[PDB]
C-alpha cells in the first residue's frame, strides 16, 4: 500500500522539492540577515568591535 | 560576542539618555498637573469668596 | 504654498540626510572589506563592479552633505524667503539644486519631494513643474556630477582598487591599458 | 515593465548563484572522490561518463560566476537603465547574455526568468520573445561555450582523468588514440 502511494518517482520529486525549497530558504535567510544587519549599524560600529 | 557586547553597551547608553529625557518630561508634566489642581482650587476659592 | 510646512520638511530632510550619510559610511567600510576579500582571490573583474557600487555610494554621500548644507542655508535665511516674492541671488543655488535633485534622491529622502513642491509652488517666474525643469540650468555643477548616473572612469576604479588593496595587505595588478592611459 | 521588481530579482539571482556555486563546488569535490574510487577498480569507460558530469558542472559554475558578474554590473548601472530608453553599449553584453541564458538556467535559478522578462518588456528595438531571440547574436561567446550542450572533447576528458588519478594516487592508462591525437 505504502510503496503504491509513496513510490520512487514521488519520493524523488518530493526530495528535489525539499532541497529546492530549503535552498530558497537559504537565500531568504542570507538576504534577511543582510537587512537585519543593515538596520542596526550605528549601535554596532565595526571600528569599535575591531 | 564582541558585536553583541558593543551593541549592548551602546544601546544601554541610549536607553539611559532616553530615560533621562522622559524623566525630565514627566517631571514637567507632574508639575503641570499639580499646578493645575492648585489653580482650579484657587479659582473655586475666588468664586466662593466673591 | 505653506511656509511652516517647508520649514518642518527642511529640518526633517536635514536629520534624514545625517542618518543616511552616517549609515552609508558604515556600510561603505564593510563593503570595502568585502572588496578586499574579493581581491584576495583571483576574482578581479568582479571587484571592479563592487568598487563601482562603493564609489557611487561615496558620490551619493558627498551629494547628501552638499544638500544638507543647502537645506540648512535656506533654513537660516527663511525669513528672507517669506518676505520677498522672488528669490534673491543668495538663495538661487539652494533652491535650484533642491528642485533639481529632489527627483534624483526622492527614494532615499521622501521629504525632499515636499521641499521641492513648496519651492515650486511659491514661484511663478520660470516655475512650475515644466518651467521648474526648464529653469534648472543654474544648479551646482559639482552636485550634478556627484549625482550623475554614468559609468565612472576606469582609471578612477583602478585607483580605488589600488588603494583598497594597499590598505588591506592584498596584492593587485592594475590593468595597465587603463592604468597608464 | 517594473524597475524595482527587476532590481529585487537581480539581487535574488546574485544570492542564488552564490549559494549554487558554493554547493556545486562541494558536490564536485565529493564526486571527484567518487571518480577516483571508480578508477581504483578496472571500470574505466564509466569514469569517463562521471567526469563528463563533473566538467559539465564546472562549466556551469563558471557560467554562473559570469552571470553573477553581469547581474551585478546591471545592478551597479541601474539608474542608467531607468534614465535611457535604449540600452547603451556598456550594458549590451549584460542584457544580451541575461536574456539568452535565462531559458538555459531557468530550472536552477527561477528569478532569472523574471529578469529576462523585465529586460524584454523594457525594449522594443529587436525585442520581444521572438525578436529577443532574433537579436541574441551579441552575447558573450565564452558563456555560450560554458553553457553549450555538447559532448566535451575526449582529450579534455582524458586530461581530467589523468589529473584526478595523479591526485588520488590511483594508476590510469589514458586512451592513446585520443591522448595522442
Amino acid at each position: 500500500a505504502t510503496l503504491k502511494t509513496m513510490n520512487l518517482e514521488k519520493i524523488s520529486a518530493l526530495m528535489d522539492k525539499f532541497e529546492h525549497q530549503f535552498e530558497t530558504l537559504d537565500v531568504q535567510t542570507q538576504q534577511m540577515e543582510d537587512t537585519m544587519s543593515s538596520t542596526t549599524t550605528l549601535t554596532t560600529p565595526q571600528n569599535q568591535v575591531d | 560576542h564582541a558585536e553583541n557586547a558593543i551593541r549592548q553597551k551602546n544601546q544601554a547608553v541610549n536607553f539611559l539618555r532616553m530615560s533621562a529625557r522622559v524623566d525630565a518630561v514627566a517631571a514637567r508634566v507632574q508639575t503641570a498637573v499639580t499646578m493645575g489642581k492648585v489653580t482650579k482650587s484657587m479659582a473655586g476659592v475666588v468664586k466662593s469668596m466673591d | 504654498f505653506k511656509a511652516e510646512r517647508l520649514r518642518v520638511n527642511l529640518r526633517l530632510v536635514i536629520n534624514r540626510l545625517k542618518l543616511l550619510e552616517k549609515k552609508k559610511t558604515e556600510l561603505a567600510q564593510k563593503a570595502r572589506k568585502e572588496i578586499a576579500d574579493y581581491l584576495a582571490a583571483g576574482k578581479d573583474e568582479r571587484a571592479r563592479i563592487r568598487v563601482e557600487h562603493i564609489i557611487r555610494e561615496d558620490y551619493l554621500v558627498e551629494a547628501m552633505e552638499i544638500l544638507e548644507l543647502y537645506c540648512d542655508l535656506l533654513l537660516a535665511r527663511f525669513g528672507l524667503i517669506q518676505s520677498m516674492k522672488e528669490l534673491d541671488s543668495g538663495l538661487a543655488e539652494s533652491v535650484s539644486t533642491l528642485i533639481w535633485a529632489a527627483p534624483r534622491l526622492q527614494s532615499e529622502v521622501a521629504e525632499l519631494k515636499i521641499v521641492a513642491d513648496q519651492l515650486c509652488a511659491k514661484y511663478s517666474k520660470e516655475y512650475g513643474k515644466l518651467c521648474r525643469t526648464n529653469q534648472i540650468g543654474t544648479v551646482n555643477d559639482r552636485l550634478m556630477h556627484k549625482l550623475s548616473v554614468e559609468a565612472p572612469p576606469k582609471i578612477l576604479v583602478e585607483r580605488y582598487l589600488i588603494e583598497i588593496a594597499k590598505n588591506y595587505n592584498v596584492p593587485y595588478e592594475p590593468d595597465s591599458v587603463v592604468m597608464a592611459e
